[PDB]
DNA sequence: GTTGTGCTATGATATTT
RNA sequence: AUAUCA
DNA sequence: GCACAAC
């Protein structure tokens, strides 16, 4: 997981920025735009590289306003998770329901139901966990997920996972 | 409309429709860009094309009143049209066709009025009386022929038209104390 | 032969009214009407009958006859006619309109 | 203004088309192994394990904080810190997507030195699995073959039982003790 | 305006035609359509769930179209279906239907002549789909039996059996909006019904209806009958409230509710005890309606009649003739920013000025955008007011708001800020397009130059005649304000007067002088002729460009 | 129905006529790849008169006393006669010359002089007279190579459609077969020196003015040339009164329709036997 | 005034394509809407306030552009809807030329 | 509702201009009101292109009794540039 | 596809300008410069942005290329400061 | 051989139910 | 729809 | 009312 991807982006000039720090003022539109966003296609796009070698290209000019479009192209660092991957992560919120787990940018939830058998919630400790013989699940410790499938809402990625099978759980 | 910038109560505001736009008064802003022509809009829906060549004439007026809202074309003669196919299409509007066919006493009216010589405005105000006491439980079983005749005298009473209940005995029919207490009864609602 | 016969007649028709119109004009018409194979009416069904764009067929003379076929033939417009960017009501690929223009950040940051 | 890919598509209308994604290694039609570069030439996929992604990154917001001085012309607990210093100076500080990603990764990555990683790079490089498998044999830490090939069922098959235990004995050493 | 969205805007690079599938019409709809009522919950004033908006279109200055809200002016206004009782025929490819029926087997759906025939084979190489589907219909029109035993291409002694059924193909004849066959002492004649066709058409091999010239994504054969219809939203059927006793629909309002009528009665019909013949006769008018509404023009048939006599505007008569959609709103439309009036010779413009009216040239408008430049100058036009000549009528501000200058009081206290427009009065010295009509050829719309002058009429040079074939019997001619800075550039730089001086129509000047300078410019060239100190004075100052050289 | 035929006909970046299709119609628009409006009648000169004053006019015989130039016409002239180096430069060119009639008279079979070609020739010498002053009895500073290969030069400068290929090259050629034709009678040897009295300075000038006239004068891609051309005929065929006038072939607006229509059945149908 | 056919003709023959743009859009119809990019057909639900779109049928919340037409050229294509017949906007090519 | 920008001052109570006053573009020669529900405005205004001073304004009824007015506005047309003989 | 941009050499069209390269560029130029776009060019006090596009392009300093295309879907691109003005 | 099917100049302006 | 305008 | 196109 975790991908380095060639993408392209289209931003338009207003004339009026058709002056020196030109360039300047598209790769820094391009980082506005871009980065930190998240799209179910290409998943979390976290990090744009090489800086100094964003190709700012050529601006189509179009023939009503004055106005400039280009085609920035870019390399960037994303994070697009799949069902049946398997993702270390930390415990985030822990309730009677099941656990959050924060892997990377994006968060996976352990319904209560995809556990070890004798694994369950006790509301009485502090604070609330999964308590076990051998285990006790709560709201700072570090788990091991399979995600069991993911949900697209374009703006962010949530998924959920399982704790259940062999060589997953607390680690 | 209201001026989103200014907001004074009475929202002076002015309909430059030579411009076409509609501004506030106070502050000059535009409120709207898109204005359209009302009497040439309605050209299209009345016009005096009864051939069939205006382009712009493109719909038809209707009597939301009197007839509900009862929209149907009719099966007719065109320029290049066999009578044989005329004939099945109307035949098949036979199969097709109560109180549906009691808009057939707006018909009694209208054959009244005209045997009356009365006005189109008159018709209009009868067929609008008898549509609204006809099922009435205020006039539960009155004579039916003289509910109608009734409901032109109330008709007549306010489009101005003078016409005395014993001119509306002679067309039908009219029982007097029958179609005197029915044009009562209606008169209160 | 033909596409000068056919030259030669319309010349006669312009000549005859003492007139004058440059040749190109008028053989552009008239190798026009017959780089199809043969003579190639300016009717309705001869130019109008050609494979170009939908709706430039449908701009002249046949119109919905022309769109119902263009539906069941499953016709693409690759939209090149000056008709279709009409309809469109986008910048036509005529005059103006027949390249593009774009700037250059390597030279702007030359020229100032 | 959606962000655009790098390969073309034909628009059958039926959007119907699209499956799911697994690991019997179906990623998205985005993703598959042969794909390309913005000079048109087809490279393969690049996924990487953290520690390797966690070095992409950091050494990509540096590259970036330099060129932004430029224009100006005209231990693991401390590199926590050091990182939020560098982000408040390089990123858009509205970015919390990137901001947990480095937390995350300077957290649960296995190798800290580029010497290190790049061993890891050599070594499973040898197995000719797909870039996606190598990506989660340098991120999970695994000590039986089979802990492996079930964590990675994407496997199975594709390497043997032994040589893949070879390995992990490799990347186990290769380890940074903090 | 029209509000802002984030949506990439793009140009239209190809247009796909097709046929719409009854899946995808039911797929796009945002309502069911059940009542031929418009509005009126019964005397009332609003919309019915039932026909306009039952979760459609918005209409009346009122936002409620369904979440999307927005609104007339933004609104584009989405379809509604309605579900057919039995299918039927769409009456523009009556005429295909027919013949594909020809081609392909009843009853079996295979093609009626194979690739083992060798005028096939060759039929079946053409490229244009559009020719191709006419030289295999002219061959397997013919073709009257599906055929299952055919001799192969080595030698007529051993037959291959190709496609089974082996059934008699029916003489099909066109009667009404009917599809009659006809099976070979006395045939057997009966009408193909819709439903048959319908699936005889589905039967159809992708294969084979790809050599028909269709295509499997856009275009099925079996599209061609209508199962499901689209109903338009009230843009394109607009209505109109008038007295509350007066009340406008459109033509497709009312051929839609026969549709409907006709369709309610032949649904409860199928379910009811079906009469056979009491159902196809109430099917042949469904049939009727639904066909008369895209085309009531139609050949052979009645056209269905609106009350007054008059024949039912059909969709295909609005975009048909000059006066259409194509040739009347979209090929030519009339424009704003526009002028008309009467013109009159003038000896003293120039030739590529033109005389406007101080009246005119107050109410046409061009958009000036405030740079550090026309800062300080627009700012004395605004600060005049609409009134007074050199000034402007509008002030634009960024936001898209625009405001009256007649009607602000602190109307020339307007701080301008850059990139805000003002829209000022046309002023001497811009550009425009002149045009006289029948506009024959391109000299007969020229680019000029505005002077402001009085009185009513548009003053032209002279020599200027010639080409706008203008005569001054009270001729009137059409001035358009180009808009944006760059579209006064292609007035000037190429449609400009003296530009248009040496025409290509024949490679000569198509303008010269004439009239009163042509007769005296010989009676003046005359030897005879002699002028004296006086009046040559005169003569020589009156040349502008005089040297000053006696 | 001209207009929304030739609709989408234009001049593309390539010189070539084609439509909304890329169909070629015309390979270079008007077959000579020149914009109307930059076009004059000139007379062709070489065409005409007797093979007798065509010798008269064009021959130079540097090696014969009597039709060599006299030294009245230029400075060399005394030291020209006799050359012979230099008289197969003449030779040359008058072979050239006497090549560009038999073809002009292949071209146009009734022996038309008068055609319309770009670039006025004509008013090129005269603006080169009244500007230098050329005084009409002193003696040229031109050399035979000057004139000579000086009009061989400027030929290879006249490029309408430029091309690396051969088969542009040879499209290339061909378009400027005809002007050629007439520069080569205009600017040779005997007229340049013995008619125009041009001098060095003048003759390097026309020739200047002569490439970047014809430079200017070929069409401009984009130009939409079908609109233009169905204008172009659409218009007069208004003006086209028939409407006799004071009093057996269809003529006029009538039959032209009939050439549109492509109509089977004419009305006048004829055949002129020779 | 009417802008007709034949006044179209002579900005063609000139070659003010700029002019003809504006004549026929500013000075005009001018009508914005918004497309799905999978059928190219308008029917996408755009409430501009929220930034939310779909075009459902595609169930397509992600590929929409939004185009620049006449208001009757609008009007055009829903008539030909109305008439089953789909008119079909792309905002990229797959032809070559 | 949607009154005319037009000035309404030169209406008498009865909605009509009295005959002498001068009247010019946009301005109200009858005021009339179409109740529905206060009222939308159903007034007549001067062709906008014209001017002059109202001749004569007459009341009536018709063959049925509906009341209506029928108002003849003067002016005096002085030969001017456009104008044709 | 986009190797159907035609290299530098290799070009085979005008060097010299169209009369609607030329219209389109002043247009274009202007049209910016009344949309505040920075002036390449010292003003000698000019204002009309029609007439500064124009020093601009006489003064070779528009920084704008023509992408010409060819009828089969190629291109080639040529700068204003390269195109040769004679119009 | 007969039927049957498209279209037939540009813009403008003024009334009459 | 008629009348009319160049 | 053409004139050309398909039955
Ligand atoms: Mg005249
Ligand atoms: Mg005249
Ligand atoms: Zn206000
Ligand atoms: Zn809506
Ligand atoms: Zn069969
Ligand atoms: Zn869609």
């Amino acid at each position: 997981m975790f991908f380095i991807k060639d993408l392209s982006l289209n931003i338009t000039l207003h004339p009026s920025f058709f002056g020196p720090r030109m360039k300047q003022y598209l790769k820094t539109k391009l980082l506005e735009e871009v980065e930190g966003s998240c799209t179910g296609k290409f998943g979390y796009i976290l990090c744009v590289l090489d800086y100094d070698n964003i190709d700012i290209q050529r601006g189509r000019i179009l023939p009503t306003d004055g106005s400039a479009e280009f085609n920035v192209k870019y390399r960037a660092v994303v994070f697009k998770p799949f069902k049946g991957e398997v993702v270390d992560g930390t415990v985030v919120s822990c309730s009677q329901h099941g656990f959050e787990v924060q892997v990377g940018p994006m968060k996976v939830f352990v319904t209560k139901h995809l556990m070890p058998q004798d694994l369950t919630f006790n509301a009485g400790s502090n604070p609330p966990s999964y308590q076990s013989s051998e285990d006790v699940i709560t709201i700072k410790s570090r788990i091991r997920v399979k995600i069991e499938g993911c949900i697209s809402q374009v703006s962010s990625i949530h998924a959920i996972g399982s704790i259940k099978e062999d060589y997953l759980g607390a680690i | 409309l209201t001026c989103p910038e200014c907001k004074v109560y009475p929202p002076k505001i002015v309909e430059r429709f030579s411009e076409g736009d509609v501004v506030c008064a106070l502050c000059g802003l535009v409120l709207s860009d898109k204005l359209v022509d009302t009497r040439s809009e309605w050209r299209t829906f009345s016009n005096d094309d009864h051939n069939g060549d205006d382009p712009s004439r493109v719909g038809e007026a209707s009597n939301p009143l009197l007839d509900g809202n009862n929209l149907s074309t009719r099966i007719g003669k065109g320029e290049t049209t066999d009578m044989r196919f005329t004939k099945e299409l109307n035949k098949a509007q036979g199969k097709n066709v109560k109180d549906n066919e009691v808009q057939a006493a707006f018909a009694k009216i209208t054959m009244l009025c005209d045997a009356a010589e009365l006005p189109k405005i008159v018709k209009d105000c009868a067929k609008e009386a008898y549509k609204l006491c006809h099922d009435e439980k205020t006039l539960k079983g009155k004579s039916m022929e003289s509910i109608m005749a009734a409901s032109i005298l109330i008709g007549c009473r306010r489009a101005e038209v003078a016409r005395t209940f014993k001119e509306i005995q002679s067309l039908i029919h009219v029982k007097t104390k029958e179609f005197g207490k029915t044009l009562n009864i209606m008169k209160n609602i | 032969a033909g596409r000068a016969a056919l030259y030669k007649e319309v010349y006669n028709v312009i000549a005859s009214d003492g007139s004058y119109v440059n040749y190109r004009h008028m053989a552009l018409l008239v190798d026009v009407m017959t780089t199809q194979g043969g003579l190639t009416s300016v009717t309705r069904h001869g130019f109008n009958r050609s494979n170009t764009g939908a709706l430039m067929r449908c701009s002249f003379e046949e119109t919905v006859e022309i769109l119902f076929e263009a539906g069941a033939s499953a016709e693409l417009d690759d939209c090149r006619g000056v008709s279709e960017n009409v309809i469109l009501g986008q910048m036509a690929p005529i005059g103006t309109g027949a390249f593009d223009v774009m700037i250059d950040e390597e030279s702007l940051v030359k020229y100032m | 203004v959606s962000t655009s890919t790098f390969q073309t598509r034909r628009r059958r209308l039926k959007k119907v088309e699209e499956e799911e994604n697994a690991a019997t290694l179906q990623l998205g039609q985005e993703f598959q192994l042969k794909q390309i570069n913005h000079q048109g030439e087809e490279e393969e996929l690049i996924a990487l394990n953290l520690s390797e992604a966690r070095l992409v990154i950091k050494e990509a917001l540096v590259e970036r904080r330099r060129a932004f001085k430029r224009s100006q012309k005209k231990t693991r607990e401390k590199e926590l810190e050091s990182i939020d210093v560098l982000l408040e100076q390089t990123t858009g500080g509205n970015n919390k997507d990137l901001k947990n990603t480095m937390q995350y990764l300077t957290n649960f990555s296995r190798f800290r030195d580029q010497e290190t990683v790049g061993a890891v790079i050599q070594l499973l490089k040898s197995t000719g699995l797909h870039p996606f498998e190598v990506a989660q044999l340098g991120s999970l830490a695994c000590d039986t073959a089979d802990e492996a090939k079930t964590l990675i069922p994407s496997l199975n098959n594709k390497i043997s039982d032994d040589e893949l235990e070879r390995i992990l004995k490799e990347l186990s050493n290769l380890e940074t003790l903090y | 305006g029209q509000q802002y969205s984030s949506a990439p805007l793009r140009t239209v690079k190809e247009v796909q035609f097709g046929l719409f599938s009854p899946e995808e019409v039911r797929a796009i709809s945002v309502a069911k359509i059940r009542f031929p009522e418009t509005m009126d919950e019964t005397q009332t004033r609003a919309k019915i769930g039932g026909l306009n908006d039952p979760r459609l279109g918005s209409i009346d200055r009122n936002l409620k179209c369904q979440t999307c809200q927005e609104g007339m002016n933004e609104c584009p206004g989405h379809f509604g279906h309605i579900d057919l009782a039995k299918p039927v025929f769409h009456v523009g490819f009556i005429a295909k239907i027919k013949k594909v029926c020809e081609c392909v087997c009843m009853h079996c759906g295979k093609l009626l002549l194979d690739e083992h025939n060798e005028l096939m084979r060759q039929a079946l190489a053409i490229k244009d789909s559009k020719k191709r589907f006419a030289a295999i219909w002219t061959l397997c029109k013919t073709k009257m039996v599906c055929e299952t035993d055919v001799p192969s291409e080595d030698d007529p002694t051993q037959l291959v059996s190709r496609g089974g059924c082996g059934n008699t193909q029916p003489t099909i004849r066109k009667d009404g909006l009917k599809l009659v066959g006809s099976w070979k002492d006395e045939p057997e004649l009966r009408v193909l019904s819709t439903e048959e066709i319908l699936n005889i058409f589905k039967h159809i091999s992708v294969k084979d209806f790809t050599s028909l010239g269709f295509n499997e994504v856009f275009s099925r054969p079996e599209w061609m009958i209508l199962t499901c219809l689209p109903v338009p939203p009230p843009p394109v059927r607009p209505s109109i409230s008038f007295n509350e006793s007066q009340r406008g629909e459109d033509d497709l309002t009312f051929k839609l509710a026969d549709i409907l009528k006709a369709n309610i009665s032949l649904e409860t019909l199928e379910h009811n005890g079906a009469p056979h013949h009491a159902i196809e006769e109430a099917e042949s008018l469904l049939q009727f309606h639904v066909a008369t509404y895209m085309d009531n023009d139609i050949a052979g048939q009645p056209q269905a009649l609106q009350k007054s006599g008059r024949p039912v505007k059909s969709i295909r008569a609005r975009l048909k003739g000059k006066e259409g959609r194509i040739r009347g709103n979209l090929m030519g439309k009339r424009v704003d920013f526009s002028a008309r009036t009467v013109i009159s010779g003038d000896p003293n413009l120039e030739l590529d000025q033109v005389g406007v009216p101080k009246s005119i040239a107050k109410t046409l408008t061009y958009p000036e955008v405030v740079t550090p430049y026309n800062i300080d100058r627009l700012t004395q036009l605004v600060r005049n007011g609409p009134n007074e000549h050199p000034g402007a009528k509008y002030v634009i501000r960024d936001s898209g708001d625009r405001i009256d200058l007649r009607y602000s009081k602190r109307a020339g206290d307007i701080q301008l800020q850059y990139g805000w427009k003002v829209e000022r009065h046309i002023m001497d010295n811009d550009p425009v397009l002149f045009n006289r009509q029948p506009s024959l050829h391109k000299m007969s719309m020229m680019a000029h130059r505005v002077k402001v002058i009085p009185y009513s009429t548009f003053r032209l040079n002279l020599s200027v005649t010639s080409p706008y074939n203008a005569d001054f019997d009270g001729d009137e001619m059409n001035l358009h304000v180009p808009q944006s800075e760059e579209t006064r550039a292609e007035l000037s730089q190429l449609c400009a007067v003296p530009l248009q001086i040496v025409s290509p129509q024949s490679n000569k000047p198509c303008m010269g002088i004439v009239q009163d300078t042509l007769c005296g410019i010989r009676k003046l060239t005359l030897r005879d002729t002699f002028i004296e100190l006086d009046q040559v004075l005169n003569m020589l100052y009156w040349v502008p460009d005089w040297d000053g050289v006696i | 129905r001209l207009v929304k035929a030739l609709e989408d006909i234009m001049v593309h970046y390539d010189n070539t006529t084609r439509n909304s299709l890329g169909n070629v119609i015309q390979f270079i628009y008007g077959e000579d790849g020149m914009d109307a409006a930059h076009i004059e009648k000139q007379s062709l000169d070489t065409i005409g008169g007797s093979d007798a004053a065509f010798e008269k006019r064009y021959r130079v015989d540097l090696l014969n006393t009597d039709h060599t130039l006299d030294p009245s016409l230029l400075e060399s002239g005394s030291e020209i006669l006799g050359d012979l180096k230099l008289q197969v430069l003449l030779d040359e060119e008058y072979k050239q010359l006497v090549k560009d009639r038999k073809f002009l008279r292949e071209v146009f079979v009734d022996g038309e002089a008068n055609w319309p070609l770009p670039v006025n020739i004509r008013r090129i010498i005269q603006n080169a007279q009244q500007t230098f002053h050329i005084d009409h009895t002193k003696p040229s500073d031109l050399t035979i190579k000057d004139i000579v290969l000086g009009v061989k030069d400027l030929q290879e400068n006249l490029l309408v459609l430029r091309g690396k290929n051969e088969i542009i090259q040879n499209a290339q050629r061909d378009a400027v077969t005809l002007f050629c034709c007439l520069l080569r009678s205009r600017l040779a040897t005997r007229r340049v020196l013995q008619e125009y009295r041009l001098t060095k300075q003048a003759f390097d000038w026309v020739l200047s003015n002569i490439e970047a006239q014809f430079l200017r004068s070929v069409v401009h891609p984009g130009e939409m040339v079908g609109v233009l051309a169905a204008q172009s005929i659409g218009e007069p065929a208004t003006q086209m009164t028939l409407n006799t006038f004071h009093f057996k072939v269809t003529s006029g607006v009538p039959r032209l329709k009939e050439i549109l229509n492509v109509a089977k059945n004419m009305k006048t149908p004829s055949l002129t036997v020779y | 005034l009417r802008f007709g056919e034949m006044e179209r003709d002579c900005m063609i023959a000139h070659g003010a394509a700029s002019f003809l743009k504006e004549r026929l859009m500013e000075a005009s119809d001018a009508f914005r809407v918004h497309i799905c990019g999978i059928c190219g057909l308008m029917t996408v639900i755009a409430k501009l306030n929220h930034n939310q779109f779909e075009c459902k049928g595609c169930d397509n919340k992600i590929d929409i552009y939004q185009i620049h037409i006449p208001y009757a050229a609008k009007l055009l294509f829903q008539e030909l809807m109305a008439m089953n017949i789909t008119p079909r906007l792309y905002t990229d090519r797959s032809r070559d030329f | 509702l949607r009154m005319k920008h037009g000035t309404y001052d030169k209406l008498d109570d009865d909605g009509l201009i009295a005959p002498g006053v001068r009247v010019s573009g946009e301005d109200v020669i009858i005021g009339k009101t179409t109740p529905i529900s206060s009222k939308r405005d159903a007034s007549t205004p001067l062709r906008s292109t014209e001017n002059g001073i109202v001749d004569q304004v007459l009341v009536t009824t018709n063959q049925d009794g509906l009341k209506f007015v029928k108002v003849r506005v003067r002016t005096t047309k002085i030969p001017q540039i456009g104008d044709k003989f | 596809l986009k190797e159907k941009a035609i290299p530098k050499d290799q070009r085979a069209t005008t060097p010299y300008m169209t009369k609607y390269e030329r219209a389109r560029i002043l247009g274009t130029r202007a049209l910016q410069i009344s949309m505040n776009a920075p002036v390449f060019v010292d003003l000698e006090g000019e204002t009309d942005p029609l007439r500064i596009a124009m020093k601009e392009l006489a003064e070779k300093k528009i920084p704008l290329v023509i992408r010409r295309y060819l009828p089969d879907g190629s291109f080639e691109d040529w700068s204003v400061e390269e195109l040769i003005v004679d119009l």
